[PDB]
């Protein structure tokens, strides 16, 4: 018969959980968000539509912070990585409190992800409608993740999720191929600023605002920080003048 | 398609919609209208409220939620008493807590979380109602706009109800002007009332037809009802 | 109460005396300190009579449990385990104190357990108001590498120390053997030193002595 | 979420009736036939056992007459599983009663206990009931002997005879024709195996499908005795009446 | 009626689609996993498959270090691997605080095809759609191989294959031992263990292997390690000195 | 989360049928056979291994399991059903009679524990039935040597012998022929691998063979010595040696 | 008891006497004070036997379950665990601990745990009723950087001065040696640190 | 303040030739006021026969407790309860209140029907179990009872011989007590029949 579709956690005879693959839809639906490793670090950026010129500009801020060294960034829908985010934040603490030392990347990917996945065993919830991108720099370096709505993940040379992301992942490739020697911090911003303004042709319709963040060993000692005036102005002209 | 989809906050439809959450995104333009903008000084809240028959009263649109911070609703009222109470609770224990006006952001933010929850779970629902924040924190003038899906976001100024593109094409108009109108209150309200009056069309704004709330640099948020309306008219 | 374990070359031995006591009365003259927790783990109790059967039987129980439900023979480490955990939740109200000792697939073991949940490790132990007694005879001939024999003599000789000066203790001797590759011997009453000699005269009395007010038929049928 | 699959096992009717109540009524009239029949000086109990085989171990069976007190028994007709949760909770409430008072459960105290649990599950938590209808027989020092019925609705009636389970129309049709209020315990017992002995949906009445229980007040005592009839004391009585 | 097909309830037919369609998804990933015993360890060999170049190919992993003594290897989609590796960590680490020794392979294996059994069972608990493969020396069983699935069905297995080409080799695997006559692999070094294994992993399946394209973990006497890409190609040289 | 399935899973059907529990009949059907005789001095309970891989470790799976001492059970239908049936009967066997007599309980009565746990599995919220039936066969002091039968629907019934699942219907035939009230132990025994060939396709011996007995005390399977009331387990498992030995008699 | 953690050159030493008492009675003169919580963590215990045994066996199963997840924990994060369960249940707990530990990256590291459960890392660290007796010739005699040798050689003393004058400290000196290379048991019987 | 010395009794039980005898006083009293001289310690489950001393609204507790789960055990086993598994009753009911247990001291009596073994046993107020061969003492006496007990006993009497041994060793013990006495019921119980005797003694 039918109905494998209507609700979470149903196994369709090929084994698919239809939901699931629903709340990919909306993923693909939003706004194209990325993020780069380089050397020592990561960097994250995000397209923000400008839907009018009533938006206050720099200030409905995108990506967020999760303990000191870690940075998020989510395209689908907002609220549900707002969600993702708080949870986050709750595991990272729980994690400190108990071991002392801030929880490794990895070991946050998996709190992450075991969450998300929670949502996929029960009809009596909704599966998440984010894909996140976010990583830091821990013990033993820099780490990338993007996870899914079904609760997969894996670590990331470079990522890319929304609207975009076919042009930012050929865009992320040909970074990997012709830098096998590992970018560094602050060519991955200049690159990811390149990036986001190569995937708004997928939206080339309405004006964007850019965001950026980086966490890197040597840039900001390791804390996850925001990209602002000089450094963001002069990664919004690297990309202004290679779109021509 | 839709009507198996649509039966409660918990399914996701095909193209990945959630139509309990766009039904209750009908309540909001099924609701009167109401305007919000603010200077770098101040901020206003115009609202245009409703009533049943003309032997019954103007339902009241604007709640006080704490003195530097308030709002205006569109939808169904009683959400909006549930979430206005929600961030007076959190305007509260900032203060007895930390000693500390919440800051209109973090405001914006508890009220995303909040409603957030209603679309994942089961047996829950959406709110129906969308809500017009303003406030004067750490930080200055604030405006915020609250859709029962969680999106929060920071504006200039914005309106929402039935009717509301007429004064947001007013306000995306006027930008350049009131954002200027620093120091003086009766101008911006004057901008208010001239953004809510590009939404009219069934009547014209009388005095206990008008709902008007102001805040910022040395003035607590107060409402203004009748009488003290009609210098606006 | 003297219980005390004895390792061997091959196994481990408890012994314990058989006596009970309420204040100075002797409520038992012959009761049984040594417990079966599975075939080859056996303990020797002391301290609250009614704690230690209890603790010793639901810690076996639930030992019963886990080997039917692991396939595999019952572990030392396993009793030991769950006796103290359970004793550490009580914090010592559960007045069981314990030489626990046996053979499993690791090899031979001897432990010893107190009522607040600590635990001890060695080749010979005792426990109970006898115990100042036995442990002067074990610290005293006490070697390494004792048969099986040597043992049952050392554990014992350790027990009567403690029925002979210990008010706390008397009557008989009581001995579990566990050799690795054997089955468990236990050997109730193994020493009965204290046989009580025949009385001077028979007291039974010329039937209708005792004076009888009435009498009736009790009815045990349905 | 859950709602999809629930059965609601304690909605009404357009008609006003309860649906489950009403199928499990109609399961019990499957079962083997239990008659119960009140006299002046005792009451007798019997059943017919539904399905027989060579193999079953009749010594050692029990499916149909179950002893509730020294004073009480009942007769089942339904789920045997079912019948034993309810028989057992029946066991403690009569030893509830005998502690709290000193005296034994007078009949009608017990069954309406029992009849009160089998109303609840017709009322609330969404359960479905239990597909067993008793035939109560008891003595007690304020009514004598007593004959009480309850089905999976929760009501309860008392009676000088009567039947449950399959052919009941019959069987109370026969009753109704030959019972007479100065029956003797010995009239009574020839009438419940006369009545199942033409209403049997097998050939012949024999031993090996009956099961047979009085209560009598057994004149040389001056208290009553519950007598479950052996196989052999059946394939005996059986001869007495006239069927062989 | 039909709703059968969408919880854990019997079909007329006396059957659980939900658990049938679980193990469909097992394979889901396309990848194939093999174990076999040696004289005192217990290899396990999956495929690695990194499609994507953006990948963090030392991420990719579907082999799960348990316990100091227990690795398991899962087939089936991530998300619900790592729910099940989750599980029997924190599973392992309460049965040694509890019972004061290692829990045995075997008895995890129960113990995971307990819980697996009751999503059987349970309407509210969907089944995983995975097969777990536990592999350890058992201080008293030796090497030893044991998988589950989503019935809640386990037993032990002298040698094991799993995946789409399951079949493929299964048979190899049969031959070999109607061949040698014993019950696991003649041979005294891991390392040689584990070249056996990726040779019949080769002669099955009839395809040739990178050291990125394959994913190895050892379980000797108190201790189960995965091997690096450069232990890989460490043993794929020394199968190639022969062919 | 949070389960919200808490009402019943199996209901009456209009004709008053309950539907899941013939749906787990059905189940039992496909089962391998499984069968038990009850002798003068004992009981045998017997089954086919049918083992899913000649790469599995058939020995590794038992289908018959010792529930305490003196009492054994087999089955027929899902085995994992079965497995944690098997846990629950050994607990409760200690959680309600041993714990509480300080011996174990009868067959009768662990029987019934058992059926009413498989008969809640029949009411309660959020639950299917058991996709089994057992066959229980034990001693104790008072009621002898005693065989028994638990469905899906929590019934039990008491049997001087059976068979369940796939070849029942004839199985239960052939021992219609076969079985007297004066049979000795290993005259059944006998009975129990004769029935069992009509059910295997494959190899017929000690390897493919699961047979278990409840007989005589054991005292050499006790494992200790000292207590004269302690005379060992009626329960045995057969080896397959002591399997093949009995089937060059056959 | 008298316990003690020194930090040196190669890695950290931990040292025991082996003394439980009930009162004035030796309930066990053997004891192993010294106990593993990981393969190159370990701790001293003082106090109550039951209170610290179960403390260290709920440590173990926390740094088992934190490596099969994250990896080799640091000593640290044992230090941590240990104190978050001493200071959370400060009012049932008489446990006086000593938490050291080897790690490749931070050498040899030593954590003292007094009794309100407060943490504090320290070159060496000494506790037990014995330790005040030592208290003078401790903080005269250790250096940092010690060799092996020097560093067996200060506890032994340390020790066997505190075994002197302790009543509740005795029996045999424990030590256990945390390096790169490993662990290393040492024991030392009263016949030959009696004299030193 | 004592809950074991504000009633005041005795029981005690030994073991015969082919026979038991269980015994006790009839007084129920509240300090040194007697209230009731009618108060029998001594209850029997089919043939297993109990007495308990102690405080005597936990002896009538414990009897409606017995005979609740001795009634609900026969209905289940279809068979009358045996003294030795009694025994085991008894004592996990007990232990079940270890932290705030019935302030009693129990006595088991009885033959087994199956074997024809006599049975005595006696418990602390938490459970632990005393199976004595010989006899077993209980109650504010029970210090006199062990004295009387220890001499006046001999191995395999005849009914009639133990009914005069039992009956005095409870005599003249409650007569060195202040808190027993005031009538005493002796039983004495053979396999096929068991008879029941009150005895004259002192009525101060
Ligand atoms: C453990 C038992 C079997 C052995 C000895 N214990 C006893 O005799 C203890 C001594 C004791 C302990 C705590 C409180 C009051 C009395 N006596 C009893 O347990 C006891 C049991 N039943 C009746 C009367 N006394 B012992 O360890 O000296
Ligand atoms: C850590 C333990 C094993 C070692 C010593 N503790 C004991 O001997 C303690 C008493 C004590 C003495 C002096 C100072 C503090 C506490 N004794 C026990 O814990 C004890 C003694 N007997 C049986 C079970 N536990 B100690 O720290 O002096």
């Amino acid at each position: 018969g039918t109905g494998y579709d209507l609700s979470n956690s149903v196994f369709s005879p090929d084994g698919r959980n239809f939901q699931v693959e629903y709340a990919v839809k909306a993923v693909e639906n939003g706004t194209t968000s990325i993020g780069i490793k380089c050397n020592d670090g990561v960097v994250f950026a995000v397209e923000k539509l400008i839907t009018s010129k009533l938006l206050v500009p720099q200030k409905n801020v995108k990506i967020q912070v999760v303990d000191r060294h870690i940075g998020c960034v989510y395209s689908g829908l907002i609220p549900d990585g707002r969600h993702l985010v708080n949870r986050g934040r709750e595991e990272a603490a729980s994690f400190k409190k108990l071991y002392k030392t801030p929880i490794p990347i990895p070991a946050f990917a998996d709190r992450l992800g075991q969450y998300v996945q929670a949502h996929t065993l029960y009809n009596s919830v909704r599966p998440f409608g984010v894909s996140t991108i976010f990583g830091g720099v821990d013990k033993n370096g820099a780490h990338l993740y993007m996870l899914e709505p079904s609760g997969s993940y894996w670590g990331y040379k470079g990522a890319a999720t929304g609207k975009g992301r076919q042009s930012a992942k050929a865009e992320l490739e040909k970074l990997v191929d012709h830098h096998p020697e590992g970018l560094s911090a602050r060519e991955a911003v200049k690159q990811a600023a390149k990036i986001i303004y190569l995937a708004h042709e997928d939206n080339k319709e309405k004006d964007f605002e850019l965001e950026i963040s980086w966490c890197s060993l040597s840039e900001t000692n390791g804390l996850h920080k925001f990209v602002k005036g000089d450094l963001l102005q002069e990664a919004i002209d690297f990309a202004q003048k290679e779109i021509n | 398609f839709r009507n198996n989809y649509d039966g409660d906050t918990v399914t996701f439809s095909p193209t990945g919609r959630l139509f309990q959450v766009e039904y209750a995104l009908e309540a909001i333009k099924q609701g009167s209208v109401t305007v919000g903008l603010r200077s770098n000084t101040h901020a206003v809240l115009v609202a245009l409220k409703r009533n049943a028959d003309e032997l019954s009263s103007y339902q009241k649109k604007i709640i006080k939620c704490d003195e530097h911070m308030g709002l205006s609703l569109a939808g169904l009222a009683p959400d909006a008493r549930v979430l206005s109470n929600y961030l007076r609770q959190q305007c509260n224990y900032s203060s007895l807590v930390f000693n500390r006006k919440l800051a209109v952001e973090r405001a914006g933010h508890l009220l995303c979380d909040k409603a957030q929850k209603n679309t994942q779970s089961y047996g829950g629902r959406p709110y129906g109602v969308g809500l017009l924040i303003i406030g004067y924190d750490k930080s200055g003038a604030h405006l915020l706009e609250f859709q029962p899906s969680g999106n929060v976001t920071e504006l200039y100024g914005t309106a929402i109800g039935a009717r509301s593109q007429g004064a947001k094409t007013y306000l995306e108009r006027t930008l350049d002007t009131f954002i200027k109108i620093d120091g003086n209150p009766d101008e911006l309200i004057k901008a208010g009332v001239e953004a809510i009056s590009q939404s009219l069309r069934d009547e014209s704004l009388t005095v206990d037809n008008l709902s008007i709330a102001i805040v910022g640099k040395d003035t607590p948020f107060t409402i203004y009802d009748g009488e003290a309306v009609a210098k606006y008219i | 109460t003297t219980i005390v374990g004895v390792k061997f070359n091959n196994g481990v031995v408890i012994a314990a005396d058989t006596r009970s006591t309420q204040g100075p009365i002797v409520a038992d003259k012959n009761c049984a300190k040594l417990h079966r927790i599975s075939p080859k783990i056996w303990c020797a109790g002391a301290g609250t009579a009614a704690d230690t059967e209890a603790v010793t039987q639901l810690i076996g129980s639930n030992i019963e449990l886990h080997s039917l439900y692991t396939s595999r023979e019952p572990r030392v480490v396993s009793a030991l385990q769950m006796l103290k955990q359970h004793l550490f939740k009580y914090q010592g109200h559960i007045g069981a104190y314990l030489i626990v000792a046996g053979v499993d697939p690791t090899g031979s073991h001897l432990f010893s357990i107190h009522a607040h949940g600590s635990t001890d490790v060695g080749y010979y132990l005792s426990l109970g108001s006898g115990s100042l007694a036995a442990m002067a005879v074990l610290e005293s001939h006490w070697k390494q590498d004792l048969t099986k024999e040597e043992a049952i003599k050392l554990a014992s000789d350790a027990i009567q120390a403690g029925i002979w000066n210990d008010l706390g203790s008397g009557s008989n001797v009581d001995v579990c053997v566990m050799e690795i590759g054997k089955d468990a011997e236990y050997l109730r009453n193994y020493l009965t030193p204290n046989v009580r000699e025949e009385k001077q005269k028979s007291y039974k009395f010329p039937r209708g002595t005792t004076a009888v007010l009435k009498e009736s038929i009790v009815n045990i049928c349905d | 979420g859950s709602r999809r699959y629930d059965s609601r096992t304690t909605i009404f009717s357009p008609e006003g009736r309860l649906y489950q109540v009403e199928y499990a009524l109609e399961s019990i009239s499957h079962a083997g036939t239990a008659i119960g029949i009140m006299a002046s000086d005792g009451i007798v109990l019997a059943a017919e056992r539904k399905v027989t085989s060579t193999l079953l171990e009749q010594d050692t069976s029990t499916e149909k007459l179950y002893k509730l007190n020294d004073k009480i028994a009942v007769a089942v007709a339904g789920l045997t599983a079912d019948a034993e949760i309810l028989i057992n909770t029946a066991r403690i409430h009569a030893q509830n009663y005998l502690k709290t008072y000193n005296e034994d459960i007078p009949v009608e105290i017990l069954v309406r206990r029992l009849s009160d649990i089998k109303q609840g599950y017709t009322q609330h938590g969404g359960l479905r009931p239990f597909g067993v209808s008793f035939i109560y027989a008891g003595y007690d020092d304020r009514y004598g002997y007593q004959l009480y019925t309850s089905n999976p609705s929760g009501n309860y009636t008392g009676w000088k005879a009567i039947s449950v389970g399959a052919n009941t129309s019959a069987a109370q049709t026969l009753l109704q024709m030959d019972y007479k209020d100065d029956m003797k315990v010995d009239d009574a017992i020839e009438l419940a195996l006369k009545t199942l002995s033409k209403t049997t949906d097998s050939s012949a009445l024999t031993y090996d499908r009956l099961e047979f229980a009085t209560i009598r007040k057994g004149a040389n005592d001056g208290e009553v005795y519950q007598k479950i009839f052996k196989p052999q004391e059946i394939k005996d009585i059986l001869v007495k009446t006239g069927i062989t | 009626a039909g709703y059968d097909r969408h919880i854990t309830i019997f079909s007329p037919e006396g059957r659980l689609y939900q658990v049938e369609y679980a193990f469909k998804a097992t394979n889901q990933t396309n990848i194939n996993s093999l174990a076999v015993r040696g004289k005192d360890c217990t290899v396990v060999i999956s495929q690695k498959k990194v499609p994507d170049k953006l990948l963090d190919p030392t991420t990719v992993s579907y082999i799960f270090c348990i316990s100091r003594t227990i690795g398991m290897v899962v087939n089936g989609p991530i998300p619900d691997a790592r729910n099940a590796a989750l599980r029997a960590k924190a599973e392992a680490a309460e049965f040694r605080y509890k019972y004061g020794y290692d829990m045995p392979c075997d008895v995890l294996a129960k113990r995971m095809a307990n819980l697996s059994q009751i999503y059987t069972q349970r309407a509210y608990m969907r089944p995983l759609g995975v097969i777990l493969t536990f592999v350890s020396v058992d201080e008293e069983l030796g090497p030893s191989i044991y998988k589950t699935d989503p019935a809640g069905y386990y037993v032990g297995y002298k040698a094991t294959a799993t995946g789409p080409k399951q079949q493929e080799i299964t048979t190899n695997l049969e031959n070999h031992f109607k061949k040698s006559k014993i019950d696991h692999i003649n041979e005294e070094s891991w390392e040689k263990v584990v070249e056996f294994a990726i040779t019949h992993m080769i002669d099955a399946l009839g395809t040739e292997f990178s050291k990125n394209d394959l994913e190895v973990g050892v379980a000797t006497k108190d201790k189960f390690f995965t091997l690096s890409a450069e232990n890989i190609e460490e043993r794929l040289v020394a199968i190639a000195e022969q062919d | 989360m949070t389960d919200r399935y808490s009402f019943s899973l199996t209901t009456f059907s209009p004709s008053g049928k309950l539907g899941q529990i013939d749906y787990a009949l059905t189940a039992v059907k496909q089962g391998v056979t499984s069968l038990g005789i009850k002798a003068t001095n004992g009981v045998v309970i017997a089954t086919e291994k049918k083992s899913s891989s000649p790469l599995a470790m058939s020995e590794t799976l038992s289908k018959v399991s010792l529930l305490t001492p003196d009492i054994g059970a087999v089955y027929s239908g899902m085995g994992p059903d079965y497995r944690v049936l098997v846990d629950k009967s050994r607990k409760v066997a200690h959680t309600s009679y041993k714990r509480i007599y300080g011996e174990y309980p009868p067959t009768k009565l662990l029987v019934s524990e058992v059926a009413k746990i498989m008969q809640e599995a029949t009411q309660s919220g959020g639950v299917r039935p058991f996709g089994v039936s057992l066959l229980i066969a034990g001693h104790d002091e008072f009621n002898g040597f005693s065989l028994y039968q638990v469905d899906p629907s929590g019934s039990y019934f008491p049997w001087k012998a059976t068979a369940i699942g796939k070849g029942s219907v004839a199985a239960k035939t052939f021992l219609e022929k076969r079985w007297n009230d004066e049979l000795e132990l290993e005259d059944a025994i006998h009975i129990a691998l004769l029935t069992l060939k009509e059910s295997v396709e494959g190899e017929f011996n000690g390897d493919t063979i699961e047979l278990a007995i409840i007989g005589d005390e054991n005292p050499d399977l006790l494992g200790y010595t000292g207590i004269p009331t302690d005379k060992g387990p009626r329960f045995r498992k057969l080896t397959s040696q002591e399997i093949n030995d009995r089937l060059e008699a056959l | 008891t008298s316990i003690m953690a020194v930090t040196f050159k190669d890695g950290v030493i931990l040292g025991a006497d082996s003394r439980t008492t009930t009162g004035a009675y030796i309930a066990n003169r053997v004891t192993d004070k010294l106990t593993r919580v990981h393969d190159k963590i370990w701790c001293c215990r003082s106090g109550s036997a039951a209170d610290t045994q179960a403390i260290a066996d709920i440590v173990q199963y926390h740094l088992e379950l934190y490596t099969s997840q994250y990896g080799t924990p640091s000593t640290e994060t044992a230090a941590s665990v240990f104190k978050e369960l001493c200071y959370e249940n400060k009012d049932n707990l008489t446990a006086g601990i000593i938490v050291a530990g080897y790690d490749d990256k931070n050498k040899g590291e030593v954590y003292t745990i007094p009794l309100g459960g407060s943490v504090h890392k320290l070159p060496y660290a000494i506790a037990g009723s014995g330790s005040t007796f030592i208290y003078g010739y401790c903080d005269k005699n250790f250096r940092e950087n010690m060799s092996k040798e020097e560093t067996v050689d200060f506890i032994k003393h340390s020790l066997s001065q505190a075994i002197k004058w302790d009543g509740s400290s005795g029996g045999v000196i424990r030590m256990v040696v945390l390096t790169a290379a490993g662990v290393e048991r040492l024991i030392f019987y009263p016949d030959e640190y009696e004299q030193l | 303040s004592d809950p074991s010395s504000i009633n005041g009794g005795i029981v005690v039980a030994m073991t015969g030739k082919d026979c038991v005898a269980i015994a006790c006083d009839l007084r129920l009293g509240s300090q040194s006021l007697g209230v009731s001289n009618k108060f029998e310690k001594i209850f029997h489950y089919g043939h297993v026969f109990l007495g308990i001393t102690g405080l005597a609204t936990d002896v009538t507790t414990l009897n409606e407790m017995f005979r609740y789960k001795t009634n609900l055990y026969k209905l289940k086993e279809e068979r009358a309860i045996e003294p030795e598994t009694f025994t085991q009753l008894v004592s996990s009911s007990l232990y079940e209140r270890r932290f705030g247990p019935y302030f009693v001291g129990p006595v088991v009596a009885g033959i087994n029907s199956k074997s024809g073994k006599p049975f005595i046993a006696g418990f602390d107020l938490i459970g632990c179990i005393d199976e004595a061969k010989d006899f077993i003492v209980s109650g504010t006496a029970s210090d006199q009872l062990f004295g009387m007990c220890e001499s006046l006993y001999e191995p395999n009497l005849e009914p009639e011989d133990l009914f005069e041994t039992i009956s005095q060793a409870l005599l003249n013990a409650a007569d060195r007590d202040a808190l027993s006495g005031w009538g005493a019921v002796v039983y004495i119980i053979k396999k096929d029949e068991v008879v029941k005797r009150y005895l004259k003694m002192r009525q101060d």
